């Protein structure tokens, strides 16, 4: 009753080791995107202001 | 640089290249553009011509 565990299990564990090498570059990408969205937030105040005050 | 133009509201803009940044002392009478409304060019002052009829 064996031979199917390890026939089971292994590809768990390399179907697993593929996911775990792809999230890490997947976590990588997303600051990329994240520092897209700075500059984003970060050009909305460049050439005008309008001043008012707080009420 | 916070400037105040008679007409109204206050804004808060900067200098093209060449504005020559020390001349701005707080109080001077300066030049804005009317769509981009940053600074262009230090002006002299005014002269209310009420005071040239006298």
């Amino acid at each position: 009753d064996l031979y199917s565990r390890y026939k089971k299990l292994q590809q768990e564990l390399e179907f697993l080791e593929v996911q775990e090498e792809y999230i890490k570059d997947e976590q990588k990408n997303l600051k990329k995107e994240f520092l897209h969205a700075q500059e984003e937030v970060k050009r909305i105040q460049s050439i005008p202001l309008v001043i008012g005050q707080f009420l | 640089f916070i400037v105040k133009a008679t007409n109204g509201p206050r804004y808060v803009v900067g200098c093209r290249r060449q504005l020559d940044k020390s001349k701005l002392k707080p109080g001077t009478r300066v030049a804005l553009d009317m769509t981009t409304l940053t600074i262009m060019r230090y002006l002299p002052r005014e002269v209310d011509p009420l005071v040239y009829n006298m």
